[PDB]
RNA sequence: ACCCUCAGAAGGGAGGCGAAAUAGAGCAUGAAAUCAGUUGGCGAUCGAGCGACAGGGCAUACAAGGUCCCUUGACGAAUGACCGAGACGCGAGUCUCCAGUAAGACUCACGGGAAGCCGAUGUUCUGUCGUACGUUUUGAAAAACGAGCCAGGGAGUGUGUC
RNA sequence: CGCUCUAAUUGGAUGGAAGCAGGGGCGAGAGCUCCUGUGGACCGAUUAGUGACGAAAAUCCUGGCCAUAGUAGCAGCGAUA
């Protein structure tokens, strides 16, 4: 797994990883882009309307054959990942939950840094046509989370 | 006999692969081969004196 | 609107490519050039192969493109175009400090270059740039 | 307050004046970077010079701008090859017993990296005092 | 261990042990290909063997390199004048003298200056040259053959006789 | 020039060896060497030997990895649930 790749000051910062998880990695990248500068409470605000399918996140790099969207600032492509905005969550929910025990107001803290790592992938094999078998895995996903004062 | 071991056989041309002695799909017995001989090792019949 | 051109140049009865040598020589050199009355300058030989010339460069083409100017403002300033490496950064530099135009829009009268002036007393096999233009059907509008 | 480096770190050589000169001499002209065809077109092929093959090669076959190939012509002056930039000659030192026959005057010397602090410390001192500078100096807070 | 978080023997946060947890369990070291974030340089009007050699921009903690810039002066290979005077040429221009003079690369000395400043490194711009590599071939950039990329592996050895 | 191990002679290392990463110096060059960080236990030089001793290539071997791509498929069958 990954360690923090940032320093953090213990006094005005908290901090929250999530750990293998088994969701699109590319989603991940997109959506850590989309909500760092954003206050904890606003990234969960967005999250939960991308969920909602009334936000969409921007696919600024894998954003093969998708569709454009109109809510889409300065870009066309988007989409709304839930899996991955839903683990986000949890991420978010795990830090402002650490920021709150330690004195801070969770939610106004901003998202000083955020990012996704691919740390592997859970190997599967589908049978083919001819008697083969080709690959079918599944990307495993940590993503560390830096909230700061401001 | 240390890489001798084997009835690994080519494919011959035909499957977009090199003509390499193969067992199980995996290459085997030739030199350039992991597992394979050894091309010219050591050999116990050298006069050593 | 408005070009601070260190040369006004007076093309009327002069000899389109030799002015335009001189005007590319120039234009490298950091001159910012006005060439005047392109529709009045001249190039000499039969005007029937002079305008099959023209005609068939208007006529070249494809998806790709070929988009060749029929009035004498872009003739003229192309016939420059060929006299630089545009395409470099010197080059499109000197290019686009030279534009070329139709009459004189300043109040000084432009200078004529060394060379570069044909005698009409003396020569009656020559065309004249707008006459080119008329007859590739571009609108007259000197 | 501040660091410092042990020994005669300003120290340098005196040399003949044709040595100086051709000290000069290596520094101003240089040489090529020599290194290996391509390397920088394939990751897996280092920068460690070999010699072009290729029958076709056009680095071999001394084609202009693709690099200079090895040759005895691009040697350093004898009188000169091997000094440090500064003209000292290099004298590589393991302990304090090499130290002796060392001439401060015409050589410098350089500890090996595997020579721990507590020798290094001795070295460095007992140098001082036999005027030989060394390269490679311990920085101490003076 | 304890505490907080969580659907939670998960995971995370805080904390504890140890010289070291970036020694925390397929856990010594931890390369390359490569991925996330980020820094420097370039960047949405522009052209492709990706560079070599020159020269500019911008960027640079220390260390392991310390040079570099301008006035002037000294030395000064080959080469080598202008101007002026005289004399020729239809003319472009040339001859003689001034003069092998002034100039002339490198190097040095005096005085002044630079420390991102000189070298060097990253990136980029300009100039010149430039259609990979290896092989096959009379002829390869080749619309001839091989390789997705990287790491590791991968081919004159032994006996006898001459 | 470089690699392995042997021998003689002779050195370095927990006051930090090898290796790795970034960086400085030397050599026409093979390649040598230093600095900083990491690492945490081994490592050289000279001379005489030794040899399963040097890779960009073989539709080379094994492993790992990127693009391909959030793409094809997860519809088609007289059983459309
Ligand atoms: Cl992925
Ligand atoms: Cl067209
Ligand atoms: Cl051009
Ligand atoms: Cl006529
Ligand atoms: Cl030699
Ligand atoms: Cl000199
Ligand atoms: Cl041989
Ligand atoms: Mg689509
Ligand atoms: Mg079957
Ligand atoms: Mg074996
Ligand atoms: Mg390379
Ligand atoms: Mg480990
Ligand atoms: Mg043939
Ligand atoms: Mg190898
Ligand atoms: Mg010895
Ligand atoms: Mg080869
Ligand atoms: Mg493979
Ligand atoms: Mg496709
Ligand atoms: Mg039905
Ligand atoms: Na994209
Ligand atoms: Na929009
Ligand atoms: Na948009
Ligand atoms: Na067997
Ligand atoms: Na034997
Ligand atoms: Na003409
Ligand atoms: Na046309
Ligand atoms: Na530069
Ligand atoms: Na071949
Ligand atoms: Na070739
Ligand atoms: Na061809
Ligand atoms: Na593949
Ligand atoms: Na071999
Ligand atoms: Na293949």
């Amino acid at each position: 797994g990954i360690s923090y790749s940032v320093e953090a000051d213990p006094d005005t910062t908290a901090k929250a990883m999530l750990r293998e998880r088994q969701m699109s990695f590319k989603h991940s990248k997109a959506i850590a882009r989309e909500i760092k500068g954003k206050t904890a409470g606003e990234a969960v605000d967005y999250l939960e309307a991308v969920i909602e399918g009334d936000q969409p996140v921007p696919f600024k790099q894998h954003n093969s054959g998708v569709g454009h969207k109109s809510k889409v600032d300065g870009w066309d492509a988007g989409r709304y990942p839930e899996k991955a905005s839903k683990a986000f969550l949890d991420l978010l929910e795990n830090a402002v939950g650490n920021a709150d025990h330690q004195g801070f107001d969770g939610e106004a803290m901003t998202i000083k840094h955020v990012a996704a790592h691919k740390v592997g992938e859970q190997q599967g094999r589908k049978p083919r046509a001819m008697g083969r078998a080709s690959a079918w895995n599944s990307p495993q996903v940590d993503v560390e989370l830096i909230l700061e004062e401001p | 006999y240390a890489g001798l071991r084997t009835p690994a056989e080519s494919f011959g041309s035909g499957r977009g692969q090199a003509h390499v002695p193969k067992q199980d799909g995996r290459a085997r017995r030739v030199p350039q081969a992991v597992k394979g001989r050894s091309a010219h090792p050591p050999k116990t019949e050298k006069d050593r004196s | 609107a408005e070009f601070d051109a260190d040369v006004i140049v007076d093309a009327r009865d002069c000899i389109m490519g030799r002015v335009a040598s001189q005007v590319a020589e120039q234009a490298l050199d950091g001159e910012t050039v006005a060439v005047v009355n392109a529709e009045r300058a001249v190039i000499t030989g039969r005007e029937e192969q002079i305008v099959e010339k023209y005609e068939k460069r208007v006529d070249i083409g494809n998806d790709n493109g070929y988009f060749y100017p029929k009035r004498p403002d872009g003739i003229f300033k192309r016939t420059i175009r060929g006299m630089l490496p545009h395409k470099k950064q010197r080059g499109r530099e000197a290019f686009e400090s030279v534009r070329v135009y139709l009459g004189n829009p300043y109040d000084e009268d432009g200078e004529v270059l060394d060379g570069t002036s044909l005698d009409r007393l003396s020569n009656i096999k020559f065309v004249t740039l707008g006459e080119i233009s008329e007859t590739l059907g571009a609108n007259k509008t000197w | 307050t501040e660091l410092q480096a042990r020994g005669l770190t300003e120290k340098t050589p005196d040399l003949s004046d044709e040595d100086a000169r051709l000290l000069t001499q290596r520094h101003r002209v240089g040489k090529p970077q020599f290194n290996r065809q391509d390397h920088h077109k394939k990751k897996r092929v280092s920068t460690s010079w070999r010699k072009p093959r290729g029958q076709l090669s056009k680095q071999r076959r001394g084609i202009k701008g693709k690099g200079d190939t090895v040759e005895a012509g691009f040697r350093s002056p004898t009188a000169v090859r091997g000094k440090h930039p500064s003209g000292f000659e290099e004298v590589r030192v393991h302990n304090v017993d090499d130290l002796e026959g060392v001439d401060g005057d015409t050589e410098a010397v350089r500890i090996a990296s595997k020579v721990g602090a507590r020798k290094r410390e001795r070295i460095e001192e007992e140098a001082e005092d036999a005027g030989i500078r060394v390269l490679n100096p311990t920085y101490v807070e003076v």
